[PDB]
RNA sequence: ACGUACGACCAUACCCAGUGGAAAGCACGGCAUCCCGUCCGCUCUGCCCUAGUUAAGCCACUGAGGGCCCGGUUAGUAGUUGGGUCGGUGACGACCAGCGAAUCCCGGGUGUUGUACGU
RNA sequence: GUCCUAAGGGGGGCUCAUGGAGAACAGAAAUCUCCAGUAGAACAAAAGGGUAAAAGUCCCCUUGAUUUUGAUUUUCAGUGUG
């Protein structure tokens, strides 16, 4: 089985958020069967997950540490709104030469 | 006045079901599974240790949204197949159970078609990483030399990486900040039970026969405890998946379904009630 | 802030250049269906770490008055909100609300299809560990509209809901679950929320072969009423503070 | 089902309390009496609130109590019943199987009189149980005690009459 | 189907009482030398699983009183806003719509479920 | 006119106000035991849903009274190891 899919419009990726955007249309079949509906949805999900794994394993640098095999992702680029706007009891004793409390 | 009125029952807030049953520390569990030093999205393993009156339960547990999942399990009654027949709830049986769990995890993972993403993105400058997990023993209070640390010590000796200190092993001294290896080795091969056997036989023979009636009946001696325990550890490390058959009555799963359905009490219907 | 714990909580609630992960509040109205409550429990399952839940009924209509939302957002330090309610006109509604400076930024209603809703308990597969963030896949022609519309609004809201905690590095073992949202441009289009578990197989090359299996809830949504933010406060919301 | 030997009544604990009401030497001498009677170190009890009319203050030690158990409990409770001549009252018994009495002289208990210590009163109370009290006291899986296992006032009176051959009036 | 150990919902699961529990498992229990902690081996800890028992815990069922959880009813109704239609000095008179209650009433119920090991 | 190893932190144990029944002095109010006890006490805040095997109250340890580094923010520096 091939590990690369072909579509008329290429995918767009945001590896900081692990986000893959598919601008190609999802031709949902006009049938009343849930089995063929979920099979088509899984096939689109299969293509989306395949291009996400291929992009992460080829465009991100790989470092093998003791924690595990880690991929250093780019910073996120999708614009998201923020949640908040941008911004004594101590004296000295002369006759003993020490410190003691009151 | 009656405090348990309609107002008290209306605003009554029940706790969690396992918290009412006194089995789960939900404060410690939340810190266990929702907190991590790193944010690499890696799965986390917890070694669950539980102690009953006649058995020791060691499990390899992953926490999911719908419920926990068990990776591997070792038991003190499976030690009967490994030659350990008495003292199934002491420190030595706990350490052997933790060693058995460690060998079963490594044998299941292959560290003793579908393939992982780690093998797909493996670099040539990469080595085998030890299996890492944290300890969870629940609500049991633990002093120095507790048996749950024997499960920790057995799992760490088997090859499971558990981050830990040595301040609670048997033989540790708080004043000198040192651990006595001879006392620990004495606990490893069951010398504390052997010393109790010799002390009781010298002092109170009637109490010695009552406490250790199974040892005398099966001819298990105090001096042979070290040889018996060490042979059990070798057999655990050799065959981690030896099958055990108990002396309980054995039936199929469908036969236990039919037997309990005969002894079950059916709920009364609406017409009957 | 004489108390040290109260001072630490005030500093945590204080605005920062690098913001904390967002907290979502799950609150239930006076009348709510059990399907909406099960959908609320399913959405809480993917976000157990960064969410708080209310257990009583609230006499709140979000599109009429949202003063109680601003009071709950200020008290609980929650910027995201999921609101569940039921009605004769709207049988199952999930009102997603996003807040900014303890004020209502934008809200959107999600009409859930009752006959096609399957829960996580109805799918007998291996589930996601608690605390692990899933990857996101958005497909369809409704997300690339030149004008800001409800589908782009729902895309940004679903991204913020499943964002989790940011990290510069990630393990390869934490790439086993994916959240798929499908919505196509056009009578009303159906927004379908799908979550899958990912299995990898040998394909004879360096790149693995990806296989999927249904894990999460099978949710079908139709977009309804939408409240767009004021552009002056919207501009302040998208102001990107430079990290020191 | 009452024939079961684990429904047999037995002493849970026996608490001996001396309330001098004032800290100082009198509390220390009362602590020495309780230590001599039992053989274990005593407990210093502080007052919860401050009332000016009684000479007490908050966080001020006013009472000393010692809980005596084991076979030492039956021999001390026997000493208390020897002072009281094995005679008690129905109003002394509680509703949950526990009972006790108050005496005024530990000299009558069997302790030789010392002028450096003196004579102090005592409050005796014996708590009763059946086997099964570990369920309500254990840390893990703590629960409540069922109604049929709870001791009634009639059962502990019948136990007191049968064991110590006493009289309840 | 039952029990145990981790759990998900977190009262349909809670408060009180009664009845029963085959098998195994939990559980009560027996002893304080060692590890350990207390005023007290109550708790915790250490040893025993041998001896006694389902009395309690636990589970199942039942019973009253509440409480709690659903669906219809209320009702697209009160209430709150817009829109004009002519009249009403005007307010508004009704009308069209957008949202959208609650009390009361009726009917049903008093826990499901994931993994692992056993019976 | 006396007494105070300061606060804080972590861990462990316990449940409070009040009411009823009782007990030599002890009698509305001194001390102890049992039961009922959603908090009706206390600690903080100013809930329109704060806290109950705790955020309350008692024990163990720390009391070290403001630790170190940073090519990174902001400000300052004719005394720029900043």
């Amino acid at each position: 089985l091939p590990v690369t899919v072909e579509k008329p419009t290429p995918y767009t990726f945001d590896l900081g958020l692990l986000l893959a955007n598919d601008p190609n249309p999802v031709n949902v079949p006009k049938t009343t069967d849930t089995q063929v509906l979920e099979q088509h949805l899984a096939s689109v999900a299969r293509d989306g997950a395949q291009v996400l794994i291929n992009q992460l394993l080829t465009t991100t640098t790989i470092t093998a540490t003791k924690d595990g095999v880690l991929l250093t992702l780019p910073p996120p680029t999708t614009p998201l709104p923020r949640e908040k706007p941008v911004p004594r009891n101590l004296q000295y004793n002369p006759t003993t030469g020490q410190w003691e409390r009151k | 006045k009656l405090v348990k009125n309609s107002a008290y029952y209306s605003r009554f807030q029940t706790k969690f079901k396992r918290r009412r049953q006194g089995k789960t520390d939900y404060y410690a569990r939340k810190r266990l599974i929702t907190q991590a030093k790193n944010k690499y999205n890696a799965p986390k393993y917890r070694l669950v240790v539980r102690f009953t009156n006649r058995d020791i339960i060691t499990q390899m547990v992953t926490s999911e949204i719908n419920g926990d999942k068990i990776f591997a399990a070792a038991y003190s009654h499976e030690l009967r197949a490994y030659g350990i027949n008495h003292g199934l709830t002491n420190w030595a049986a706990a350490y052997a159970t933790g060693l058995l769990l460690a060998r079963r995890v490594l044998a299941k993972l292959g560290l003793d078609g579908e393939y992982t993403l780690t093998e797909a993105a493996e670099t040539e400058d990469g080595e085998r990483r030890p299996f890492k997990a944290i300890l969870d023993v629940g609500l049991a209070r633990t002093s120095t030399g507790a048996r749950v640390f024997g499960v920790m010590k057995g799992a760490s000796d088997g090859g499971i990486f558990i981050p830990h200190s040595e301040n609670r092993f048997p033989g540790y001294d708080i004043e000198t900040e040192e651990l006595d290896t001879e006392v620990l080795k004495k606990y490893i091969y069951g010398g504390h039970v052997a010393e109790y056997m010799e002390t009781l036989a010298d002092d109170d023979e009637e109490r010695y026969k009552s406490q250790f009636v199974k040892y005398i009946e099966d001819d298990v001696e105090a001096d042979s405890l070290e040889e018996l325990y060490a042979e059990a550890h070798k057999q655990i490390r050799a065959d981690p998946f030896r099958k055990y058959v108990s002396d309980a009555p054995k039936k199929s799963k469908e036969e236990w379904k039919a037997e309990s359905l005969k002894y079950k009490k059916a709920k009364l219907s609406r017409e009957e009630r | 802030p004489r108390n040290a714990r109260s001072k630490r909580a005030l500093e945590k609630r204080a605005p920062k250049i690098v913001e904390n992960p967002k907290t979502c509040l799950f609150l239930r109205g006076t009348t709510c269906s059990q399907i909406t409550q099960d959908a609320m429990n399913d959405l809480y399952a993917m976000r157990q770490v960064h969410a708080k839940r209310f257990h009583k009924k609230n006499a709140i209509h979000p599109f009429e008055d949202a003063t109680s939302l601003c009071f709950f957002s200020e008290k609980n330090d929650c910027s995201l909100m999921v609101f569940g309610s039921s009605n004769k006109k709207r049988p199952h509604t999930l009102t997603f609300v996003r807040m900014f400076d303890y004020k209502v930024l934008d809200m959107l209603e999600f009409y859930l299809d009752p006959d096609t809703y399957r829960s996580i308990s109805q799918f007998k597969t291996s589930k996601i560990p608690i605390g692990m963030r899933p990857m996101m896949v958005f497909a369809g022609t409704a997300f690339e509209s030149p004008v800001p519309n409800a589908f782009t609004m729902a895309k940004s809201m679903l991204i913020d809901f499943f964002r989790g905690e940011p990290s510069d590095k990630i393990d390869v073992e934490g790439l086993r679950f994916v959240v798929v949202v499908t919505a196509d441009e056009p009578q009303k289009p159906i927004l379908r929320l799908r979550v899958y578990g990912i299995r990898t197989k040998r394909s004879g090359t360096r790149l693995p072969r990806v296989e999927v299996e249904e894990h999460g809830p099978r949710m079908d949504f139709r977009l309804g009423r939408m409240r767009e933010p004021d552009p002056a406060m919207l501009k302040e919301a998208m102001k990107k503070a430079k990290t020191p | 089902k009452a024939q079961n030997p684990m429904r047999e009544l037995r002493i849970q604990k026996l608490v001996l309390n001396i309330s001098v009401g004032e800290s100082g030497d009198r509390l220390t001498r009362a602590a020495k009496v309780l230590e001599q009677l039992s053989g274990q170190t005593p407990v210093y009890s502080k007052a919860r609130y401050t009332v000016r009319q009684f000479g007490i203050r908050r966080n001020e030690k006013i009472a000393v109590h010692v809980t005596v158990r084991g076979p030492k409990a039956e021999e001390i409770l026997e000493r208390g019943l020897k002072v009281k001549e094995y005679e008690l009252r129905r109003r002394n018994f509680s509703e949950t199987g526990n009972f006790g009495f108050g005496i005024s002289e530990h000299i009558d208990l069997g302790i030789k009189y010392d002028p450096s210590i003196g004579i102090y009163g005592m409050d005796f109370y014996c708590c009763m149980t059946r086997p099964g009290e570990r369920v309500a006291k254990r840390r893990r899986c703590k629960s409540r005690i069922g109604a049929s296992h709870r001791i009634t006032r009639e059962e502990t009176i019948r136990w007191f009459k049968q064991r110590f051959d006493g009289i309840v009036r």
